[PDB]
This record gives structure tokens, C-alpha cells and sequence, in this order.
């Protein structure tokens, strides 16, 4: 288990997409051309994960770009990384998908899915050991949102045996102001707690909330947002691109954070977060990266971590610390807090140390969190969904492309299903 | 002369086996390419040492090893480091994906599609043997190779090689190294499964030796270069008597007949002293009463259990160094008038024990402290069932819930293997307690 | 902030350790099976030792010693004495002692009755009596007794009644001592300085013995079939200052020379004998405990241990004094927060 | 404490002292279980690619 296969879909699944290459590019010393100038040689040791080998010693991201418009990759194009895509990667439509689920997932996206998985067909084949996939979408819009997840549905019938993984970016009504963008992403979670093995819940109220209170940011961009998106793809995909033991592929991580197959939804957090210029002079502490990580200000999921109990939790500290320092913190938060972590689950804590830091800090923390409170966010997107869907509003733009009502109500109740289960591990007891 | 098999499985198996070759190595003299100076025949021989090592007309001396990992990074390194030239590429066998933690994947799923390409690479080895005793299976507990595919080549070796017998090291699951949640799951599951074709197994509790580096060779955070180092150690303490001349444990029958007098009850607790900081700068040697007598406390067990609060069926001291026989029985002496050392009423109250001189051999530039004397005391006590009822409470916890139960089913494994291993461990809980409590 | 679990809820004591250290605003009390604890407070069947001390991060303390039944269950304790050479056969502080196993089910009933007819022999006092570990009889006939414990179905004990007890004026009645003592985790002996005697209501009647009022001490049987519990002293419980005087003006001695020395001794005697059996010094977790010795005074100010129990109850204007002994002495000494006891101790050289 | 079966030799000794006195499945049926588990992950597999050609 080695190679994954990156797909990036819609207008916010590339733009993140794109800066995640970015990123780990960096860490791994690639420049945009493709070319290795790292000074360490852990930086090649798993390089493979991501990137494959080409001609003299150039490095490919096995990435594939989705969208059914095409301003979205000529944006990419424009970018730093731009020309590092296999230019026969770039998949796309001519007419967009106006926000609407239904046009990506049944009736334009249909029409453009055969020609992504031809190119995803073709970086599969030629996987010394895939081990499964990852896809960056929003969903709240229609390509990334419906196109994704017809996407995963495809991906999952011709690769059942493979880990699917996604980074799904969940609207807010602080950021954007589309109607439908609550029947949007319902129907999108509908399709994700039955194909994903692990989602990444990247709450785009929670990003909200950091950037205008805590980091007083007061004009929020989606680059202010989007530099928390990427630190934090970053930290969680740490232990699959460097050398170490915990969580070092999908599956593993799978085994290790996913106790009941639908509660694969992940509260993930960092520390320190920080701003895009903001270029802080004080490396943390151990005992401050540990506090930060788990506390609710640094959630990139909008959901109090107090409300609700820890099934399973992954720690990864990068930088160069003492591991005995960070063991002993890591069993202070427990022991501190231990009414949090449920108790039939012992040891359901694990945590990893890595030495390579990220780009401009000497010391950053990533968690991962399966926390019973993720159900307070279905909840938000829940009720959003309910005031318009109790008066069937704004559902012609959807049954004009085929949908039924049916089809909503399944969605919705699937949603609070899934709320439902949540609960049930919250008050389960030894 | 009789020669025995290492079979090395997973991660934990592989690594500690790269750091028991390595310490055979150098207490045999043999150098990194195979080479033995002080062998005089050449090309051949039926000595001590020949138990572990085949030779070759080249003067090569080979392990009598099979190195299995369903996945290629760990092994590699043994394909590329130091000692490369000493195992035959057919030795070291390597899959393309690993288990992933899970047991029925490593014992149902993947395990099927290797299991005879490892029996044939054995019978390679097997065939070499004038006059094979049996095996020597290193393995985790807790990870999805070391526990899957270990049980079920316990089954098919049971079904080739019947009469041969088999001893397991086994490394339990702690959580300061673990790295799943699963693996008292996976711990049970491979217990149950591999009980009947186990002869006598040496448990190493990842516990006991993190907290022995972190207390007695000062290492803040141990490292499992740090672990495997000491559990080589103890490990050759315990297969000395294979690899020299002498006149106890001389063959792997000899292990169960002086230590499990019960077949189920095949597990000896294994205790060693003294553990000594290399860069500790003034040190004051230990003495015969000493080390004997640090026999005796938990905080020198491979698994932390108090002996007091059970009873023994068996007691073997493996001394390595300068020791005589007088200064055994008198240190024997001082410690029953002082200790509880209770042995179930139908054995007798007694130790056998067996003395090298040359004392154990230290890797250089590694932690432990050369010694004049050490000794591994292998003691059948009931006490070590408080590691069974530790890992029977966190899986009765997990289980009630079915958690992570569904990565199992998935890969073919039905929820009542569960409960049957469960209720096998149940009788096995009560088992020690019907011979070690009255 | 240390964490404490509790899973032992009728347990008087622990109650109100329980209460004590969470009015401290430093101990969180977590739920029985959360394993995340510094200290338990445990039942007392079957708790699992074996899985205490295998907590990264936490200092774990536990209110029982492993093993300390030997010394709290009855014919454990005959055992105890007669194979244990500083113990000893040779003791003249335990009444002679005899376990014996219902016919249904080593014993010793035939090595019983030799010494019983040597008592018959030069007709001797032979009254003995048997109890288990309400619930016995007191006879002079091997017979009765002995087919008493046929009639039930587990071990007993058959140890010499002590016919000539020291008895109190007025009322001329029996009475026992019990006495409070702490062991902490360095095995330090703590003699918690107020006993209290559990008194007769009736007269002490040498010529029928199944008159079990005024031979049977125990609190409950006092509060029934008496008819003059608490006539005398309140609750059938004289504490030291009222005896210590009364052996003062009727005795003309103190309560510490007649009597604590002798206690002190056998209490410490006791505890060293099983200390290398149950101590945890070198262990991985710790223990302390509370016992409640028994003792009974024979008409010659000798003291005689009659029993030692591991899960006692206090007397009620003593639990406040205790349990805070205990968060101070047992508990705080290894959880440090932000006397009323005697320590056991002595060195002679020889 | 007796002392028993001594034997020297260069390499060392070894002894016993006393202190007291006494007071599987075939090759078939295990390859009947590999199969058995593969068809079960056969057929739940197969109900998923059923269940996502509906
Ligand atoms: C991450 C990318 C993004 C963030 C967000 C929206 N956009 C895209 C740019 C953007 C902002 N503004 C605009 C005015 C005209 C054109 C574009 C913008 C904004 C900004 O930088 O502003 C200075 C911003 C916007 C809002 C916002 C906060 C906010 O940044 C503090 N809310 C919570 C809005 C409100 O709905 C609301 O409830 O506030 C009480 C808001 O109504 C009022 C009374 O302000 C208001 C204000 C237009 C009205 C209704 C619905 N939308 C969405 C959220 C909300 C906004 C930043
Ligand atoms: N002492 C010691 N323990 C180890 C070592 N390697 C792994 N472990 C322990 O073994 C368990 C993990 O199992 P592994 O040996 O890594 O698993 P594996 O056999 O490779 O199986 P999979 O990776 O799931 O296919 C954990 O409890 C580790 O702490 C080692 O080198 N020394
Ligand atoms: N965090 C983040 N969210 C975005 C970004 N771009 C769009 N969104 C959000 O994604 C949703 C719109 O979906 P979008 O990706 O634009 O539509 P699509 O092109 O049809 O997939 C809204 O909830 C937006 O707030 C981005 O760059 N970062
Ligand atoms: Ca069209
Ligand atoms: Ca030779
Ligand atoms: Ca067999
Ligand atoms: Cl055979
Ligand atoms: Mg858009
Ligand atoms: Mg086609
Ligand atoms: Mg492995």
C-alpha cells in the first residue's frame, strides 16, 4: 500500500487542492518545474504517496482535476504550482453546474464522469500498490458537491477493495449566501457516510469563526481560509508522506479511527493557527501545542468538543521536541479530561512525532478527532435543510433535472440517522 | 546435534530477530558476511552452534532462519544492512500490503495467498536438517501480520511437521509503542487460535522493557532499538543452552518437560538481572546473591505480575558469567527464608539451573553495561495470568460495544471467532486459578 | 486535580473518605469503571489487583493490601500462627486454636482432641468454642460443637473460650476491645490512639454457656436479646478516658500499661510476620489499609487476640477523626494537597 | 537442599538443587476455513456491486 490518487472537484475542491500541492511540495522539496532540491532525504523516502517518478528525475503529483467549468483550472494553470499537473489531468466541462447537486451528480457531471475515470483508470493501472483515494470538494455548490460524490460512487464499483478518503469542505452561512446550498450538501452527506471510509469535516463556519475572532482577520478571504485549510491537510497526510509507525496509510488510520463504518466523520484541529503574513517569532511549548490542539478555538469543525465524547483520537506533533514531553503531555489531556474519551474504547488515544516542521513554524501540532460532537454539525446543516424542505422551497431547480422529493427525504433522514448514531455512543456507558 | 528453525513474523518479529542474529553473531565470533575464524572444520561440522547455523563450502556460516512480513519495508532493510550477506535472499519473504492491524486480514485474507510459498521456503530449510527438533516463532501479539498470519502457519507447521515441536516468543500489547486500538483483539484472536500448537511461549510484555530501559539504562523515551536490544538479551539467555555445550534445555522438548508441566499452561514468566546503563560512569558489580535475588522482583519480569499471589509449577536459573555452583545454593538459601515462593503441592520446591562462564555479550555502542554475571530465570507461576485478565477486561470493554468488529467481518471472519477465542481465554483464566489459588 | 473511583458503597469509612476529599476542591471522583484513576477505593471480593499499576501517567493507590486476608479470615489466621516461626506455636497471645472441616468436606480434629482429653486428663477448664469465617456455639463437649460445624457446610474454627475474662463493676460483665489500625504504603503501623470497648449489658454466667448475651460482645446481638443495652455506657461502647479510669480507681494501674503494650505488640507482630507477603514497596502499584483488631482481657490484665478484621466499621463519633487520619496519613502522603496516631515501631538489637 | 545430576564441563555447569518434595486439524479442514471466510467477502462484495448497480 503505497500510491494515492488525488481528485480535486469544483471551484473549492481545486482551489484547496491546489494549495495542498502546493504545500507538500514544498515540504518535499519539489519546485514547480518538478525538480528535487531538498537538503534532507527523508523528504524522498515516501514521495511515492503522492507524486510519481518521470522523466530525468521529475516529480508528477498523481493528482486529477475536475471541474464542469473551465475558469477553475485556468485559475491552476495561472498558479504558482501550475505547470507540476500532468496536463492530461485536467478534466473539464464547458457549462458549470449553478450550484445545483442534481446537475453534478445526475445529468452534467453524467456526461463528463466516463472521461474522468479514463484518466483516473490510467494512474490507477500504474500503481505498484494502490492504496485507495482522496478527494478535495466543498459541499454546498453543485460540481464538487454532486460530481464528487457521483465520483466516489463510480470509484468505489470498479475499485471496492481501495480506501476512500475526503476532504469535504461544509457550508456556512457566514461565507456564503446561495439558498440551497443546505439541500446541497444533505444530499452530499447522504452519499458520503455510505462510500467514504474517513472524511475530513472541513466546516467552513468553524474557518469563519478562526479567522474573524481569533486571528482579527475582519475582510475574511477565501485565501485567509484556505491557509487553515492547507496546514491542516498538511498535518493529517504527515504520516503517510514521511518514514514513522502510527497511522502511516489509509487503511491503517481507518482501523484505527473508525469503530462503527458510518462514524467516519473527523473533527480535525491544529495549533498554532496563524495568519498568511503573520510570521510569529516564538516557536510553542510542548504543553501550549498540546492545549491548543484540543481546544475547541482551534477545531476546523464548528462543534464543542465538550458537548460529546472522543471515540478516537490521532495526535501528530511536528518538529524538533522532546517525545518525552509530548508522551507526557498527551497523557496529561487524557488523564485531566479522562470523562471525554469513552471508556470502552481504552486507549483510543494515539499520537505521532514527526522532526520535518512545516513552512515557517519550528512547532505545530495536528489533531485528529472522532467525536460524538461532529453530530452538532449535521444538526446546523440539518435544520437549514428542514425550514425550506417542510415548504418543498427552491426543490423546482432540482426536480427540473429529474429529481424526485423522494429522494430528499431519504437524504435528510439518512442525515439524521447518522445524528441519531452519534448520540447513541454518546450516552453508551461500561 | 539437532538443528532448530527461526521463523520471524511481522514488524516485531523481524526486528527483534535482526537483534538476536546479531547478538548470536558475536557471541559465536561469526562476522557480518558469514565468516567463523575460530570454526575449524570447514565447510561442515556438528557442533553446538550448528543448532542455529548451516554452513557452506565457502565457509559461509547461514542462519537457520525464515524472515516473513506481508509487507517489503522492514525486511528490505535486512536486504540491505549489515548483516546482507548472511541470509539467503530465499530466507527473507515479502508480501506487496501488511494486515493492517487486523487479524482476519492477516490470517484469512492475505495470509491465504502466502502461506504455501512460506511452508515451501521452510521445507528448503527443513531438507537441510539431519535432525530437525522443531521452531522458534518470534511475533507481536497486536499487529495484523504478527498475530494473523502466525496462527495460521502454527496450524499448517502442526500439520507438516507433527511431531516437532514449537516455542513462540510473543510480544504483548502496550500502549506506550502500541499503535492500534484493536490489538487486544487481535492479541485474543491469535491466543486462541495458535493455544493447541504451541508448545511453550515466552511473553514479552512491551511494558515491562520500556519501563526496565527507562529505569535502569536511563533512556528518557526508549526507542524499540532500545526494546529489542534487551529482549535479545533475555532471548539468548534462554536459547544459550541450544547454541553451547552443556547439559540443560539441550532440545526443545527439554523446554516443555522442565517448565510446562500443563500443556495449556505453557507460558513461563521470564526475569533478568542486572540491567546496567553503558555510559553509567562508576558501577559496582553485583554479586551471585545479588542477581538472584533481583529474580524475585516484578520490576525485573519481562511481564509486571506478582508472583506471591500465585503459585509455581517449575523454576529454571540461566546463568551467564562468572558463577559457581556453591554460591548459587547459598544465594537459594537466603532468598526462600525471605521470599514467598510457594509451588503447587504436587511439585517439588526446586530450581534447576545452569551456568555458562563466558558472560553475556554486549553490542557495542549499545546501552547495556558489560557484566560479570547475569542470569534469566524462567519460572512456570500462575501469576502471569494478570496479563491474561488485563487484555480480557480492554477486549470484554471494546466487544459489548462491537466496536471496530466490523473490520473483521469484512474480511471473512465471523463475530462468533470472537466469542469463541473470548470463552477459550475465559477457560484459561480459570484454568491458572484452580492451580495457583486454593 | 487527582481522580479517585469508588466501588464499594456500603462501606462506612470509605463513604466518608469519599466526602472528605471531595470537600477538598482536589480530588474528581470518576465513575467506578473508568480506569484513568489515582486512588480506588475497592470492593471486597475479588478486586482486580491485577490490573492496578498499568497506567502511564498515574500514581495508582489502592485501600487493601493483596494477601492481607490471611490475617482477617479465621482459620487463615489459625494457619497463619501456627506455621509462621516468628509467630510461632510457641505464642502467648492467641487462644488455642483448632480449624476443623465439616465431615462433608489440613484439619486438625484428631490432634484437636488430644489436647482436649489432656485438658480431660487432669480435668482441666475444657470449654472451647467454634465459630466461621449468631453464627456459633460455646460448649464443653466435643460433640456438640464438633457436629455443629457437620451441620453447616464450611470450615470452622474451635478455639479455647477464655472461662475467666476480666470483667467491669458494676454489672460484672464481658466486654472485647477493638482497635484501629492504618497501614500506609510504606508500611508504616499507625495505631489510631482512641479504641473503644464493646460491652456486655448482662452478667458474665460461668455455669451455662449458651447464654449468649452476656458471652457474645458483638454490638448487634447486645442491641436485641439484651434487655439493658445501653443501661451502663451509651451504646454499649466505653471509650479509653472512662476505662483508663476506671483502671485507675478500680485496678490501680492505666489503661497503656495493663493493656495497650500487650496490644501494641501483638499488633505490630502480626503485621511484620505477613509484611514480606503483601508489602508493596517495590511494586508497580500501591496499597494501604484499614484493619480492626479484636482483642479480649482476661481477669489477669492478659490480652489475647480474638480476631482480625480487613473491612471494619467505626464507631460513630470517631468516623469523623479516622477517615481524616487516613486522607492525611494513607492518602495525601503520596497525593500531596496545595497526630492522631501512634506510629509502630522498634529496634531492639540482639 | 540437595544437590543433584552434576555436569561440568568447559563451557559451564548445571544442576538441580531441591528444597522440598512433592507435597489438530487437517491440512483439509483448515483449507476449508480459508475458503469458507473468502466466500463470505465474495458474497458481501458482491451485494455492494449489486447494491451500487441499483
Ligand atoms: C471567506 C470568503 C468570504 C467571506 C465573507 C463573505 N464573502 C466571501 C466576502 C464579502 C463579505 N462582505 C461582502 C460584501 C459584498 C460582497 C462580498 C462580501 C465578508 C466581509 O469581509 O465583510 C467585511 C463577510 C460577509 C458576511 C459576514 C461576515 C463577513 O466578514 C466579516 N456575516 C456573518 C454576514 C452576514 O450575513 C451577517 O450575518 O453578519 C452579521 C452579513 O450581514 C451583515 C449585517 O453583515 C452579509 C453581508 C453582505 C449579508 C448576508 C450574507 N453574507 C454572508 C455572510 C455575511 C454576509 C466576508
Ligand atoms: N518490542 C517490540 N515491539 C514491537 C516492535 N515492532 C512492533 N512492536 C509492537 O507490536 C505491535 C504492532 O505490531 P507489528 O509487529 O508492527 O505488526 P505487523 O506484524 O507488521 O502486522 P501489520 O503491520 O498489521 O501487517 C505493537 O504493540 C508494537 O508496539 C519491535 O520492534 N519491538
Ligand atoms: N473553504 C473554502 N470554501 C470554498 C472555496 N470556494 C468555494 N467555497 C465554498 O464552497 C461552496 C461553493 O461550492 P463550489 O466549490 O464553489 O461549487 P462547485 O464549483 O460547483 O463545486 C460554498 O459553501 C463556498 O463557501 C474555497 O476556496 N475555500
Ligand atoms: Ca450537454
Ligand atoms: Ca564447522
Ligand atoms: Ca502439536
Ligand atoms: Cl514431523
Ligand atoms: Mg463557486
Ligand atoms: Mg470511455
Ligand atoms: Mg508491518
Amino acid at each position: 500500500m503505497r500510491e494515492i490518487v488525488h481528485i480535486q472537484a469544483g471551484q473549492c475542491g481545486n482551489q484547496i487542492g491546489a494549495k495542498f500541492w502546493e504545500v507538500i511540495s514544498d515540504e518535499h522539496g519539489i519546485d514547480p518545474t518538478g525538480s528535487y532540491h531538498g537538503d534532507s532525504d527523508l523528504q524522498l523516502e515516501r514521495i511515492n504517496v503522492y507524486y510519481n517518478e518521470a522523466t530525468g528525475n521529475k516529480y508528477v503529483p498523481r493528482a486529477i482535476l475536475v471541474d464542469l467549468e473551465p475558469g477553475t483550472m485556468d485559475s491552476v494553470r495561472s498558479g504558482p504550482f501550475g505547470q507540476i499537473f500532468r496536463p492530461d489531468n485536467f478534466v473539464f466541462g464547458q457549462s458549470g453546474a449553478g450550484n445545483n447537486w442534481a446537475k453534478g451528480h445526475y445529468t452534467e457531471g453524467a456526461e463528463l464522469v466516463d472521461s474522468v475515470l479514463d484518466v483516473v483508470r490510467k494512474e490507477s493501472e500504474s500503481c505498484d500498490c494502490l492504496q485507495g483515494f482522496q478527494l478535495t470538494h466543498s459541499l454546498g455548490g453543485g460540481t464538487g458537491s454532486g460530481m464528487g460524490t457521483l465520483l466516489i460512487s463510480k470509484i468505489r464499483e470498479e475499485y471496492p477493495d481501495r480506501i476512500m478518503n475526503t476532504f469535504s469542505v461544509m457550508p456556512s452561512p457566514k461565507v456564503s449566501d446561495t439558498v440551497v446550498e443546505p439541500y446541497n450538501a444533505t444530499l452530499s452527506v447522504h452519499q458520503l457516510v455510505e462510500n467514504t471510509d474517513e472524511t475530513y469535516c472541513i466546516d467552513n463556519e468553524a474557518l469563519y469563526d478562526i479567522c474573524f475572532r481569533t486571528l482579527k482577520l475582519t475582510t475574511p478571504t477565501y485565501g485567509d481560509l484556505n491557509h487553515l485549510v492547507s496546514a491542516t491537510m498538511s498535518g493529517v497526510t504527515t504520516c503517510l508522506r514521511f518514514p514513522g509507525q502510527l497511522n502511516a496509510d489509509l487503511r491503517k488510520l481507518a482501523v484505527n479511527m473508525v469503530p462503527f463504518p458510518r462514524l467516519h466523520f473527523f473533527m480535525p484541529g491544529f495549533a498554532p493557527l496563524t495568519s498568511r503574513g503573520s510570521q510569529q517569532y516564538r516557536a510553542l511549548t510542548v504543553p501550549e501545542l498540546t492545549q491548543q490542539m484540543f481546544d475547541s478555538k482551534n477545531m476546523m469543525a464548528a462543534c464543542d468538543p465538550r458537548h460529546g465524547r472522543y471515540l478516537t483520537v490521532a495526535a501528530i506533533f511536528r518538529g524538533r521536541m522532546s517525545m518525552k514531553e509530548v508522551d507526557e503531555q498527551m497523557l496529561n489531556v487524557q488523564n485531566k479530561n479522562s470523562s471525554y474519551f469513552v471508556e470502552w474504547i481504552p486507549n483510543n488515544v494515539k499520537t505521532a512525532v514527526c522532526d520535518i516542521p512545516p513552512r515557517g513554524l519550528k512547532m505545530s501540532a495536528t489533531f485528529i478527532g472522532n467525536s460524538t460532537a461532529i453530530q452538532e454539525l449535521f444538526k446546523r446543516i440539518s435544520e437549514q435543510f428542514t425550514a425550506m424542505f417542510r415548504r418543498k422551497a427552491f426543490l423546482h431547480w432540482y426536480t427540473g433535472e429529474g429529481m424526485d422529493e423522494m429522494e430528499f427525504t431519504e437524504a435528510e433522514s439518512n442525515m439524521n440517522d447518522l445524528v441519531s448514531e452519534y448520540q447513541q455512543y454518546q450516552d453508551a456507558t461500561a | 546435534m539437532r538443528e532448530c528453525i527461526s521463523i520471524h513474523v511481522g514488524q516485531a518479529g523481524v526486528q527483534i530477530g535482526n537483534a538476536c542474529w546479531e547478538l548470536y553473531c558475536l557471541e559465536h565470533g561469526i562476522q557480518p558476511d558469514g565468516q567463523m575464524p575460530s570454526d575449524k572444520t570447514i565447510g561442515g561440522g556438528d557442533d553446538s552452534f550448528n543448532t542455529f547455523f548451516s554452513e557452506t563450502g565457502a565457509g559461509k556460516h547461514v542462519p537457520r532462519a525464515v524472515f516473513v512480513d506481508l509487507e517489503p519495508t522492514v525486511i528490505d532493510e535486512v536486504r540491505t544492512g549489515t548483516y546482507r550477506q548472511l541470509f539467503h535472499p530465499e530466507q527473507l519473504i515479502t508480501g506487496k500490503e501488511d494486515a493492517a492491524n487486523n487479524y482476519a486480514r492477516g490470517h484469512y485474507t492475505i495470509g491465504k495467498e502466502i502461506i504455501d510459498l512460506v511452508l515451501d521456503r521452510i521445507r528448503k530449510l527443513a531438507d537441510q536438517c539431519t535432525g530437525l527438533q522443531g521452531f522458534l516463532v518470534f511475533h507481536s501479539f497486536g499487529g495484523g501480520t504478527g498475530s494473523g498470519f502466525t496462527s495460521l502457519l502454527m496450524e499448517r507447521l502442526s500439520v507438516d511437521y507433527g511431531k516437532k515441536s514449537k516455542l513462540e516468543f510473543s510480544i504483548y500489547p502496550a500502549p506506550q509503542v502500541s499503535t492500534a486500538v484493536v490489538e487486544p483483539y487481535n492479541s485474543i484472536l491469535t491466543t486462541h487460535t495458535t493455544l493447541e500448537h504451541s508448545d511453550c511461549a515466552f511473553m514479552v510484555d512491551n511494558e515491562a522493557i520500556y519501563d526496565i530501559c527507562r529505569r535502569n539504562l536511563d533512556i528518557e523515551r526508549p526507542t524499540y532499538t532500545n526494546l529489542n536490544r534487551l529482549i535479545s538479551q533475555i532471548v539468548s539467555s534462554i536459547t544459550a543452552s541450544l547454541r553451547f555445550d552443556g547439559a540443560l534445555n539441550v532440545d526443545l522438548t527439554e523446554f516443555q518437560t522442565n517448565l510446562v508441566p500443563y500443556p495449556r499452561i505453557h507460558f513461563p514468566l521470564a526475569t533478568y538481572a542486572p540491567v546496567i546503563s553503558a555510559e553509567k560512569a562508576y558501577h559496582e558489580q553485583l554479586s551471585v546473591a545479588e542477581i538472584t535475588n533481583a529474580c524475585f522482583e516484578p520490576a525485573n519480569q519481562m511481564v509486571k505480575c506478582d508472583p506471591r499471589h500465585g503459585k509455581y509449577m517449575a523454576c529454571c536459573l540461566l546463568y551467564r558469567g562468572d558463577v559457581v555452583p556453591k554460591d548459587v545454593n547459598a544465594a537459594i538459601a537466603t532468598i526462600k527464608t525471605k521470599r514467598s515462593i510457594q509451588f503447587v503441592d504436587w511439585c517439588p520446591t526446586g530450581f534447576k539451573v545452569g551456568i555458562n562462564y563466558q558472560p553475556p555479550t554486549v553490542v557495542p555502542g549499545g546501552d547495556l553495561a558489560k557484566v560479570q554475571r547475569a542470569v534469566c530465570m524462567l519460572s512456570n507461576t500462575t501469576a502471569i495470568a494478570e496479563a491474561w485478565a488485563r487484555l480480557d477486561h480492554k477486549f470484554d470493554l471494546m466487544y459489548a460495544k462491537r466496536a471496530f468488529v466490523h473490520w473483521y467481518v469484512g474480511e471473512g471472519m465471523e463475530e462468533g471467532e470472537f466469542s469463541e477465542a473470548r470463552e477459550d481465554m475465559a477457560a484459561l483464566e480459570k484454568d491458572y486459578e484452580e492451580v495457583g489459588v486454593d | 486535580m487527582y481522580t479517585f473511583v469508588v466501588r464499594d458503597e456500603n462501606s462506612s469509612v470509605y463513604a466518608e473518605v469519599s466526602r472528605l476529599l471531595l470537600a477538598t476542591g482536589q480530588w474528581k471522583r470518576l465513575r467506578k469503571d473508568n480506569p484513568r484513576f489515582n486512588l480506588m477505593l475497592g470492593e471486597r471480593n475479588r478486586l482486580p489487583f491485577g490490573r492496578l499499576g498499568h497506567e502511564p501517567g498515574l500514581v495508582q493507590l489502592v485501600n487493601y493490601y493483596r494477601g492481607a486476608d490471611k490475617l482477617c479470615r479465621k482459620a487463615s489466621l489459625v494457619k497463619l500462627i501456627k506455621t509462621s516461626p516468628e509467630l510461632s506455636e510457641s505464642c502467648t497471645w492467641f487462644p488455642e486454636s483448632y480449624v476443623i472441616y465439616p465431615t462433608n468436606l489440613t484439619d486438625e480434629r484428631e490432634v484437636f482432641l488430644a489436647a482436649y482429653n489432656r485438658r480431660r486428663e487432669g480435668r482441666e477448664g475444657n470449654v472451647w468454642i467454634a465459630k466461621s469465617s449468631e453464627g456459633i456455639l460455646i460448649s464443653s463437649e466435643a460433640s456438640e460443637l464438633l457436629d455443629f460445624i457437620d451441620e453447616q457446610g464450611q470450615v470452622h474454627v474451635i478455639q479455647k473460650y477464655l472461662e475467666k475474662p476480666l470483667l467491669l463493676e458494676p454489672g460484672h460483665r464481658k466486654f472485647d476491645i477493638r482497635s484501629w489500625v492504618l497501614v500506609d504504603h510504606l508500611y508504616n503501623i499507625y495505631l489510631y490512639r482512641e479504641g473503644v470497648l464493646r460491652t456486655s449489658s448482662e452478667p458474665y454466667n460461668s455455669a451455662n454457656f449458651q447464654d449468649k448475651t452476656c458471652h457474645l460482645t458483638n454490638h448487634c446481638i447486645q442491641k436485641e436479646y439484651s434487655k439493658n443495652y445501653g443501661r451502663y455506657e451509651e451504646g454499649n461502647e466505653m471509650f479509653f478516658e472512662e476505662f483508663n479510669q476506671y483502671l485507675m480507681d478500680a485496678l490501680n494501674t492505666t489503661l497503656e500499661n495493663s493493656i495497650l503494650l500487650q496490644i501494641k505488640h501483638i499488633i505490630r507482630s502480626c503485621l511484620m510476620c505477613i509484611e514480606p507477603a503483601i508489602s508493596t514497596k517495590h511494586l508497580h502499584y500501591q496499597s494501604f489499609q484499614l484493619f480492626g483488631f479484636d482483642f479480649m482481657v482476661d481477669e489477669e490484665l492478659k490480652v489475647w487476640l480474638i480476631e482480625v478484621n480487613g473491612a471494619p466499621a467505626c464507631a460513630q463519633k470517631l468516623y469523623a477523626e479516622l477517615c481524616q487520619g487516613i486522607v492525611d496519613v494513607a492518602i495525601s502522603s503520596v497525593f500531596p494537597l496545595a497526630s492522631i496516631f501512634i506510629k509502630l515501631h522498634h529496634h531492639h538489637h540482639h | 537442599m540437595e544437590v543433584i545430576e552434576l555436569n561440568k564441563c568447559t563451557s559451564g555447569q548445571s544442576f538441580e538443587v531441591i528444597l522440598k518434595p512433592p507435597s489438530d486439524p487437517s491440512l483439509e479442514e483448515i483449507q476449508k476455513k480459508l475458503e469458507a471466510a473468502e466466500e463470505r467477502r465474495k458474497y458481501q462484495e458482491a451485494e455492494l456491486l449489486k447494491h451500487l448497480a441499483e
